[PDB]
C-alpha cells in the first residue's frame, strides 16, 4: 500500500489520475478526464486504511472530485469505492457514484452507478 | 459530454 | 452552501460529523459513530461543487472515512454521495458505498449499499 | 412471508403495487405509477426465498418492472432487491436499479440507483 | 431483441443461464451457479422493453433469482438490471444488487453490490 | 415524466 | 460459498 | 460492530 499506490494509473476509457499517499492515511492528487487537455484537469481528494495482511487482502480505499474547475461547472461529484492489490499487476477495482445537484422534483434521476478499473500501464 | 467521461 | 454545509450534521441512527466547507470546494472534519465516546471518531475529507442556482437546485457533494484510529482499524472505507439542501429544514441526503479489503475469491462481497439522511436538529 | 406478502402496497411518493406470492417462490402482480389512472399499469414479476426463521429475519425478494404498455413505451426497466418484514407494521425495504437502453456512447449514464419502502397503510 | 436473447449465456466467472424470451415481455429460465453440477441449478423470472430502435440502443431488461432449491437455502436473492446488446459479439451487461434476510439490527449489511458481463461464448 | 414516478 | 459464485 | 454503526 502507500508508496504502492503513489504514482499515475489509468483506465479503460483512457482518463488519468495522479496521486501521492501520504503516511497518516490522506490521498491527495488530480484527475484528467483526458489526458490531452490540461483542463480537463480536477482536484482529488480521499483516504485510504493501511493494515498488516497475512492473507493477500486489498487495502481499502476512496475518494471524490467535483466536476468545477476554471473552464467547466458541471454542477455534480463522483465517490469511487474500491481496493488496491499490489504487485505486477498491481489495480484499483472500484465502484462509483456520480449524482448532480437537482430540483427537489427531480431528485429520483440523480445519482448514476458504474463501474472502474484501473492499472498503471 | 460530462466531464468525467470526455 | 458553503457557509450552510459548515456546522454538525446528525442522521437517524444517531451519528455526528463536523465539517468545514472552504472556499475553493473543499470538506474536512470528523465523523463520530456514537456520540458518546472520544474515538468512535474518525477523519473525513471531501468536495463540493459551488454553482449560482437559480430553480432551487441542490448543491452536488462527497466525502470518504477511512475506518482506521488509534482505536480500531477495520480494514474498511465508506464514501458518501448527495446533495445539500437548504432553508429551514435543511438536509443532506446521501447514498454510500462500503468496501471492505478481501482476497480476490472473496472479492464480490467487498462492497455494501446503502443510503442516509443528515439533518442539522 | 407468502400470505404476509399478498395483497396491496404503497410507497411514499404514491406508487401502488398489487402482489400474489405463490407457494413455490413466485411474486406475480401489476405496479401502477399513479393509483388514479388504468395505465400507468405494468406488469410486475419477482422471486422471495421462504425459509424457518427463529431470530426475527426478513423475508429477501426481488422483481422487474419493464416500463411498457398499451399507452407508453419507455425503453427501460428497473429491478427492486430487498426484505419483507411482517408484524403490525409490516414493510418491505428495498434499494432500485432502473436501466435505459442507450447507445454504446451513452452506456455510462444507463443506470440509476436508488431506494423505496412500501406499508400497507 | 426477443429471439437474439432466446438461447445460453455465460459470465467470466463460468456461471450459466439458459433463458426463454416470450412475445410480451417476458423473461424465464434457470440460472446455473456452476455449470457441472444438476443443483447449482434455480429458477429465473424477469421482463425485457421491446423497442423500434433507429440508432443501435440496447433492449432495457432485468431478472431475479431467489436462492432456495432442493439442495440449499440460503435465504437471499439477487436482481441484475442491464441491457442487451446484439449483433456477431452480442453481449448482456448488468449490475447486480444481492439481498440477504436480516434481523433489523443488522439490516445495513442486508445488500452487496456488484457487476457481471455475459457472452454467448 | 418516467413511468416509475409519475 | 454463495450460490450465486460456487 | 462495524465502526459506521457502532
Amino acid at each position: 500500500a502507500e508508496a504502492g499506490i503513489t504514482g499515475t494509473w489509468y483506465n479503460q476509457l483512457g482518463s488519468t489520475f495522479i496521486v501521492t499517499a501520504g503516511a497518516d492515511g490522506a490521498l491527495t492528487g488530480t484527475y484528467e478526464s483526458a489526458v490531452g487537455n490540461a483542463e480537463s484537469r480536477y482536484v482529488l481528494t480521499g483516504r485510504y486504511d493501511s493494515a498488516p495482511a497475512t492473507d493477500g487482502s486489498g487495502t481499502a480505499l476512496g475518494w471524490t472530485v467535483a466536476w468545477k474547475n476554471n473552464y467547466r461547472n458541471a454542477h455534480s461529484a463522483t465517490t469511487w469505492s474500491g481496493q488496491y492489490v499490489g504487485g505486477a499487476e498491481a489495480r484499483i477495482n472500484t465502484q462509483w457514484l456520480l449524482t448532480s445537484g437537482t430540483t427537489e422534483a427531480n431528485a429520483w434521476k440523480s445519482t448514476l452507478v458504474g463501474h472502474d478499473t484501473f492499472t498503471k500501464v | 459530454c460530462h466531464p468525467q467521461f470526455c
